């Protein structure tokens, strides 16, 4: 963790466009990690600020970064509803079946928040539908224990 | 002034949100039918919270207090237990400190831990006696016994936390046993005489020797086989210093109406009758006392050690010590505490001068010197320090509408965004709370945790006596009461894998690692929930630019307001009122 | 009047008995060393509420009395039952009468009474109850909880009670301290420091339902909607306002001890209007009572009756304002199950808003004439005591038991009391009982030796009828924002009828279902809901009118005559207007 | 005088020790932020009571005082051990003495003292507590509790243990909630609505036998009378009082501020003869111009030994002093610096100044004979007195030494006030001694290889030798508290607790032999503490022809020579 490695990291949160564009042409590490293995990608599909993860991407930043969990960019852009930003990540090469330290996938997420745009888009770029966490959980078995009906007809 | 009455309460381990869920909306929600309330605002922190309740210039500060108290005694039985146990305070004070009792050992014999406690045993109590004093804080932490729980060797016997507090309060017990010949007693009766059974323990060697288990083959499993035994703070978030050595004291703030100069002089009475009966070496010294000290105030941004808030406060102290000689007499210098609030990202830096007759010259003077200094710290990184001596705005943005804390999080950015776009009108608008920070995120497979037979108040027991501690029962120390506490010795609670190496005895006998049954990510949240009047808020303040005023200032904030999202009110406080 | 101190608690589920030696009786036997108390009196309902008044000398400082009373109610605080406690017993000293009243509607229809007193609850009680000034404030309605209405063969379907149902609601709507990582004592050198985080407060009906309850051995899941309905309601469905005839609800806000009713009015505007510009869209505040231009309406009728009854009479009474009195009524503010004296389902009331003086030409229609026409035009209304009236000469009599006779002798003593005075019109008129009579209860008792014999406990037993028949706080939760309670009840359609309580199973130490019927036997009796007390002893209070010109002093000398030939054991004494 | 506010609370059952460093210590910690305090004194004492006394600057509010003291305790109560909480812990203004003290009597000899002080409590105190003027009223005496007297061979003899009976009885004795038929919100069209009436307190001594604490295999029902003697009596049996021999009762009346005394007086003069009329059979109202007589036993004595001291008193002044004495009214088991079985105090009320002419049968010489009386009495101190020149003497623990260091430099201190009898004489403690006391272990390892439970044990033992407050009755319509304890004789002798058995896990009945071990060692039965340290409060006074602040500075003089880590301070009147 560098100067302009924090600089940018504390940027890419913040949504500071200009910022980041500034830091970047000043050969700030792309791939800069936080205590918790947060890249500004991370940080940026976290906190839904789009600009900056295409931003980002365009300068080489490692799409399918693990923070120290074993969670990625998509992980967020998909717990949190962020639709484009899971659009813009599966274009660069997002692995759509990342699994985390727990055998979570960015379906298994997306699905337990019932984000059903993104359920699809995932589905679409590949996303393999009976994949299980570490308790043999599906994405169906996350839409019956929450009574969601739309998401079932989904998958089906 | 106006008055403010401030309730103080706590809960070993607790997050924010917990905090500010389970006591402080709770304790909030019934301070009505209070006389003379003009607002009341509230924090609740990762680690306590300080609910302020200000009063109508000229109410009677003894009626605002009996009032407010009796509110809270009726609130009491809703909160937690855990809560309760602690004992909350509640107190009519300033909120600057009167002085500062610095208490050093000259002989080095005592450690900043040893002169805490000392100063927890011996001195605070009388001083808090003391009439005059508000509120009386210690730098440091009164002992406790602490076992130090090892999760190889309670999943080696097949214990967990939950039979270690289990046993610590049935060997750990004082005992009413009534009487030999007592009454109502038969005809004839000679002897009378009290039954003393169990009486609490004294000594980290008896702690060590209460027996946890007989194994099947005979042999005896003590909690000195689990656990490492060590007499050490309640708390471990404080420690001082003075003259950069290690040192405890007491933060004495003046009550609400009494003599600021008749009170600091029985607080020198009193330590009079101390000193005869100190250890050889301590030692009393007055490192601050109300043209002549200053203050010099230490934020880091949240999810600071306190080993960097320690290296930030050295550089403070070194600048004093070398490059200020010849007017600083002395630098009392505390971690973890702040002239608003508490937590391992903050500290405080009381100052106290020479002989005013030995500092000839303007430049020697207590402004030139606290400027000096201002501007010497602003070459330091990630910190803001400031040294200041003892007017802009005040501002609260309310949750109006049940938003959120992170939909309230983007109406104040927008709020600062914009007013950034006037350097005319409003410089350093800034927010006065804090950023939110990463946490972790830990599920528990309820279907997982049934299917093995396990039970969720062992399980949450488990996770918290070992990563937060529990204060499980009392203990008298040296003749004083005073607190156990059951927490995992730092090495099997400092980083994410060791999670999974706490054990959790089943229904059928069978050690289950948290791993089986948890599932865990990072997330953000916040270390420091505000409110103003029942909601949350959040508090931005600013100065008016040069050559404009308050009014036009505020007139501004008050149009930029006006077109924040649905749901986002406002409000002034504090010298905006 | 005289400064008076109310001790208020709440004890859900509870008859007027049980709410009396568990609770009122505990807290009085503690009032004493009260400086400037001259009298003490007490009701305990089947609502399971008490309301101790203590009244006090003219010139007694108003909020030292409320911390005497206070400090002596705190030696009570650790013998009350926990779910009391839990309610939380509350000591106001206000004025017994309304200063105000706020009333809330929605004007696009949108919003349910249940939502709308939900709304005033959550987001303007409680601001207004801090505003100083206010002595006490009383919602119209009831704030929202978490329902949890348990169907009983679903329930035993499954082999689980309402405890297993309790068990699973305090383990998953939990709010855990877990601690962190990285904290101090730290091993030197560490970086890391965040905070675990780990069960937090349930927020939606949706994480309610799905709350695990059993993994069955053929590894099929039972959650918690598979045996309970889940939905926001009410902590209580006892009150119902209405403004014109539609649905509202509102605050009643009466004055504190001593305080300006104009600046104290004045505070609540201020605060009304803070609260405004984030209103949902429909909501609107409206001004029904105000303090001739006013007046109230009392509606009381006998103990047993339904709520749907007191709304056909409060129905009956609007009806007569919005009909016949259109052209001087401006508003009307119904409110069913809240009446002058406290609460009931048999009891109501209405705030009456008058036009502009200068619209209302002529003394009959001014208030006097217009309450006199409506008390008259009611007096016909069949199984109900209703009277108007804007705010003399009579009496207020207390009939003590002083012996241990209990309370079906003073009952028997008040009326040999009340038949004599019914000889006597030439000097008292109209002597009346101010309480409620005896009605039908259910009693149930539980057999000890069968419950032994069959394994099953009495917490168990307790726990599972007190649950359904009566409701349970379990817990808190967080329904946007802010916390609220949690209740376990049963459906409505399986607590109605007494054949029901057979439909109910617990569940014994070997694992089997036992119906409620296998340990019990129940009957019909008598008994009260509403037990009166004064100065500590059970007590009956009697009211009457000195007769056409006779003095009060006359009419009091008579029922002291009356009074001296009832049987021993009762005695009397004289409050309120009577005591000076 | 200097304004003085009192924090008392009870431990029932518990010894010194206990009560201090459980409630004592826990309160004393919580006083801080109280206004104008000048000192903190504190005793914890054998019979399970604390007094704290908070002593405030002259010309203070004490009512002010009064709330500021109670609501730092209430914000402690959690703190405190919930049998503490239940007894109640009181706050009050301490300053003023009796304004009228009123015995109450049987003359039929039908009535024991527990029964006139129930009578007292639900047919006299209120009404008495609600007459113009009055403030504090305090019984002498409590109200009738249920008392369940166990009987260990009867509880073995069916396999059940006290903790058996308490769990009985919290279950049998109850009254919950229990909802309604047809309660809000109902199916629309609803007709019944009824409340539902489940347990209710029990009543009587009858009800309370009933209790079914087991059915045996066999069929047969065990009943808690088939395990306990079941009788109305009082809440504690610490105290005895008799006027003139015959069992009493009474009530101790106080001035509420601002109140005038004459007025008040015939005030409670005429309700007093209001309700005489409606009393019993041979119910009488006394009334006690007054001296004292102190009454003091050995360490151990018993309530029987001081109530034979007591009789004597009360004999020697109705015979011989027939012509100048009223009345005697004795308590035993209360006194100055004193409470426990060891300690009496004789309150004689004499007869009109008028009637008892010439300088003998005045109050100094009926006093100075009486005290030549009584010093021919074996094992007993005897002083007959009526209530300047001492001081008053806090040494104090500052360094946590404790209580047998604290002990050996009073003695010290003692010895060396001895050897100065020119200056100083009666240097003495005002507090007890230490004294034998019966230490029982617990063997942790053998409960757990047998499957006791430590909780089963304690509780066992409590329950049977002090007493245990299980929950509330209804005695003729009127809330009464219910305790346990063993019948007397199964709990008087150290032999009585091998009679004792614990059921263990597998269910075998386990005595208490095969687990524990005792002996005899030394205690104290009054512990002391002043400004929140352990304390000695130490009395005397100068010599003839010294002044008292010459004494002082030798009593300081002295006291600089303690071991190190002893302090003092002056108190009372030498502040
Ligand atoms: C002419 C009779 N005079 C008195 C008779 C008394 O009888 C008492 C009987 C009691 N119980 C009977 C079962 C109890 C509990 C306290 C009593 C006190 C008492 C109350 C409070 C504090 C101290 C004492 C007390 O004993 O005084 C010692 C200084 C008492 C006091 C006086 C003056």
């Amino acid at each position: 963790g560098s100067d302009l490695g924090k600089k940018l990291l504390e940027a890419a949160r913040a949504g500071r466009d200009d910022e980041v564009r500034i830091l970047m042409a000043n050969g700030a590490d792309v791939n800069a990690a936080d205590v918790v293995g947060w890249t500004p990608l991370h940080l940026a599909a976290y906190w839904g600020h789009l600009e900056i993860v295409e931003v980002l991407l365009k300068n080489g930043a490692d799409v399918n970064a693990y923070d120290t969990l074993g969670s990625t960019p998509l992980h967020l852009a998909a717990h949190f509803g962020h639709l484009e930003i899971v659009e813009v990540l599966l274009k660069n090469g997002a692995d759509v079946n990342a699994k985390d330290d727990n055998g979570i996938t960015p379906l298994h997420l997306a699905a337990n928040r019932g984000h059903l745009e993104i359920v699809e888009v995932l589905l679409k770029y590949g996303a393999d539908v009976n994949a299980q966490d570490k308790f043999g959980k599906t994405a169906f078995d996350i839409s019956i224990n929450n009574g969601n009906e739309d998401l079932a007809e989904i998958l089906q | 002034a106006p008055p403010a009455v401030t309730i103080s309460a706590s809960y070993p381990g607790a997050d924010a949100k917990t905090v500010q869920d389970t006591v402080t909306q709770v304790i909030e929600q019934n301070m009505n039918g209070i006389d003379n309330l003009m607002y009341m605002s509230s924090n609740s922190d990762s680690t306590t919270v300080q609910i302020t309740l200000t009063f109508e210039s000229g109410t009677d500060a003894d009626i605002a207090q009996v009032q407010v108290q009796n509110k809270l005694q009726l609130a009491m039985p809703l909160l937690p237990q855990e809560v309760q146990q602690q004992g909350v305070s509640v107190e009519k004070s300033s909120s600057s400190f009167l002085m500062v009792v610095g208490v050093i050992n000259t002989d080095g014999t005592m450690t900043q831990e040893d002169i805490s406690d000392y100063v927890a045993a011996n001195m605070k109590d009388a001083i808090s006696r003391t009439s005059g004093v508000g509120d009386v804080q210690l730098f440091g932490s009164q002992y406790a016994m602490r076992i130090w729980m090892n999760p190889n060797e309670l999943n080696k016997f097949q214990l967990t936390p939950v039979d270690v507090i289990t046993a610590i309060k049935a060997q750990n017990a004082q005992v009413a046993a009534g009487q030999l010949g007592g009454t109502p007693p038969v005809k004839g009766q000679q002897l009378n005489a009290s039954i003393i059974a169990q009486t609490r323990l004294t000594s980290t060697e008896e702690f060590g020797k209460i027996l946890l288990k007989v194994n099947q083959d005979g042999s005896r499993v003590l909690l000195r086989d689990v656990a490492k035994i060590e007499l050490g703070g309640e708390n471990y978030d404080i420690i001082a210093e003075f003259n950069g050595q290690p040192a405890s004291g007491l933060g004495i703030k003046l009550a609400t109406g009494a003599n600021a100069l008749d009170t600091a002089a029985a607080i020198r009475a009193e330590l009079a009758k101390m000193e005869p009966f100190f250890p050889s070496g301590l030692k009393i010294v007055y490192p601050y006392d109300t043209q002549g000290v200053f203050m010099t105030m230490v934020q880091l941004p949240a999810g600071a050690t306190q080993e960097r808030t320690q290296k930030v406060l050295n550089e403070v102290t070194h600048y004093y010590l070398t490059k200020e000689k010849n007017n600083v007499e002395s630098v009392f210098a505390v971690n973890g505490f702040g002239f608003a609030g508490r937590g391992q990202n903050t500290g405080i830096a009381f100052v106290s001068l020479k002989d005013w007759a030995d500092r000839p010259g303007e430049e020697n003077k207590v402004e030139a010197i606290t400027m000096r200094a201002t501007r010497a710290f602003s070459q330091i990184k990630d910190a803001m320090v400031f040294a200041f001596n003892l007017t802009g705005f005040d501002f609260e943005l309310i949750d109006q509408a049940g938003l959120g804390h992170e939909k309230l999080t983007q109406a104040r950015n927008q709020l600062l965004a914009e007013a950034a776009k006037h350097p005319d009108m409003l410089t350093s608008v800034r927010p006065n709370g804090l950023e939110d920070t990463p946490q972790f995120k830990i599920d528990i497979d309820q279907e997982k945790a049934q299917a093995l037979g396990v039970s969720i108040n062992d399980i949450n027991t488990t996770l918290g006596a070992a990563w937060g501690g529990s204060y499980v029962n009392d203990f008298i120390d040296r003749g004083r009461v005073k607190k156990v506490y059951v927490m995992s010795e730092a090495k099997y609670r400092m980083l994410p894998d060791d999670i999974g190496d706490w054990y959790v005895r089943a229904a059928d006998g069978q050690m289950v690692p948290f791993s089986a049954f948890s599932s865990s990510r990072w997330e953000y949240g916040s270390p420091r929930l505000e409110r103003y009047n029942g909601l949350p808020s959040m508090e931005i303040l600013g100065q008016a630019a040069p050559g404009k005023s308050t009014g036009e200032a505020m007139e501004l904030m008050e149009q930029l307001a006006s077109k924040l999202p649905t749901g986002v009110g406002y409000d002034w406080t504090g010298m905006s009122y």
